[PDB]
């Protein structure tokens, strides 16, 4: 079956242009079956239509090319289809710009329409290439204790913070590795800085806060920085 | 636009429909996502189905409302379900998305603990609020945010539900505040909808 591949760069710093290749196989996109696009879904949530275009023209125009009203001053698309890719351009990224971009083929009334052709849906998806907007360089995290009281039926709930670090990954255990069981660390968020959180936080009983150090263990290994922050009991 | 719910779940071996508001033509499609997959087109036209998508999925139409209906749920069919349309001329928009959970263990309701800005995160001049949800099941809730009794939409972040050790969902929400709007309200809440349900915590600058 055909097979769409989307390429480029997958971090581009705010304000600069995303630039993005899709190569087709198994089909042709010089032929009038389908419109060619782009489908784009923001980390954690829905799908955004940015565009589609055809080069088969009508006897009025040289082909259709139909875009996302709420992107068209930022976006140009393209077809090279002796080569049969895909393209996409947007300029003056924010971090609103940052998601997995599909490249699409697009469906409906287009063989054969009236008035003007109709690409209503998406049959045939890339795999996804996710683009981060961020403009940060590399740098280690600052961690924080969310610390219990001295919380909720015999058991205490405590972790950390982990704010402002980049790029992903960050790695996080407890105690050495000695207490895993109840831990749970959290996906991280891209913040609007351009910097990535998350979170990691453990249960324990309430009778050890008073005798039981707790510490996470926070790697991250983009900037060779680990950080051991002990988590104390409210005052 | 298009309004779908946000979740809906069923057994293995019934059946069930997800509906979409606003459709108001037949160029109405619907897409299966797997989590950290591609969407997948499993009907276009109202009611056609791709080659290699199983008769049980169909779907249909009634005034400006679609309808995706699963016969027979397996567990494969768990999924984020997405209507899609032909608006204006020759626009494309989608719906939220249903979370569509294949019912494998008891439902649980989830825990939730909410952490006041840390006093070392203050001193930097920071301040984060950590609202922790745990140990619930299906894996979808909504997080809304409370200054006092006013909701809070600004500085919200939460990330999508995932799977702990123990096979249940936890989930996290964050909000941002400056040091001095944390100190100016009496008090700051955490609500989660999950199912029928919402579970509300609350920390005050003043304990
Ligand atoms: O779904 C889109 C939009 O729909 C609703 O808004 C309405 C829409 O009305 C457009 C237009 O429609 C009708 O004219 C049809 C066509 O008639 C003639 O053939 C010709 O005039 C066409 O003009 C196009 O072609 C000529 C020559 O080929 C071009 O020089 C000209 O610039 C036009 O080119 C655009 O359209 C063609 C397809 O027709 C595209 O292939 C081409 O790429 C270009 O598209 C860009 O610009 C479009 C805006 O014009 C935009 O929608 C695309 O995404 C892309 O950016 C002529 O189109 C008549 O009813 C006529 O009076 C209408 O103007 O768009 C208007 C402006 O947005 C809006 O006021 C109408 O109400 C809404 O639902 C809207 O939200 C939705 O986005």
């Amino acid at each position: 079956q055909p097979q769409l591949q989307e390429s480029g760069p997958t971090l581009v710093e705010a304000s600069e242009t995303l630039s993005l290749t899709c190569a087709v196989s198994g089909d042709s996109t010089a032929a009038c079956n389908s419109f060619w696009g782009w489908v784009r879904q923001p980390p954690g949530k829905g799908l955004e239509w940015v565009g589609s275009l055809s080069h088969c023209a009508s006897y009025w125009n040289r082909g259709w090319t139909y875009h996302n009203p709420s992107l068209k001053s930022r976006l140009t698309l393209a077809l090279d289809t002796p080569k049969n890719l895909v393209f996409l351009k947007l300029n003056s990224v924010t971090a609103a710009d940052t998601a997995t971009y599909y490249c699409a083929r697009f469906g409906g009334e287009v063989l054969r329409y009236t008035d003007w052709p109709k690409p209503a849906w998406v049959d045939l998806w890339g795999r996804g290439t996710l683009v981060t907007v961020s403009s940060a360089s590399t740098k280690g995290p600052s961690v924080f204790p969310l610390a219990p009281s001295s919380t909720s039926g015999g058991t205490a709930a405590l972790g950390c913070l982990v704010k402002d670090y980049f790029p992903e990954p960050v790695t996080v255990s407890w105690n050495s590795g000695a207490l895993t069981s109840g831990v749970h660390t959290f996906p991280a968020v891209l913040q609007s800085s351009g910097l990535y959180s998350l979170s990691s936080v453990v249960t324990v009983p309430s009778s050890s806060l008073g005798t039981q150090t707790y510490i996470c263990n926070v790697n991250h290994k983009p900037s060779n920085t680990k950080v051991d922050k002990r988590v104390e009991p409210k005052s | 636009a298009l309004t779908q719910p946000p979740s809906a779940s069923g057994s293995p071996g019934q059946s069930i429909t997800i509906s979409c508001t606003g459709t108001s033509n037949n160029f109405v499609s619907w897409y299966q996502q797997h989590a950290g997959k591609a969407p997948k087109l499993v009907i276009y036209d109202v009611n056609k189905r791709p080659s290699g998508v199983p008769d049980r999925f169909s779907g249909s139409k009634s005034g400006n409302t679609a309808s995706l209906t699963v016969s027979g749920l397996q567990t494969d069919d768990e999924a984020v379900y997405y209507c899609g349309s032909l608006v204006g001329n020759w626009d494309v928009i989608f719906g939220g998305g249903t979370k569509l959970t294949v019912l494998g263990q008891p439902k649980a309701a989830p825990s939730v603990t909410l952490f006041p800005p840390s006093s070392e995160e203050l001193q930097a001049n920071k301040a984060t609020l950590v609202c922790l949800i745990s140990d619930f099941y299906p894996g979808a809730v909504t997080v809304a945010w409370k200054a006092d009794s006013s909701p809070v939409k600004a500085g919200v972040e939460t990330t999508t539900p995932s799977k702990q050790s123990n096979n249940k969902y936890a989930a996290s929400s964050y909000l941002s505040l400056t040091p001095e709007q944390w100190k100016s309200h009496r008090s700051y809440s955490c609500q989660v909808t999950h199912e029928g349900s919402t579970v509300e915590k609350t920390v005050a600058p003043t304990e």
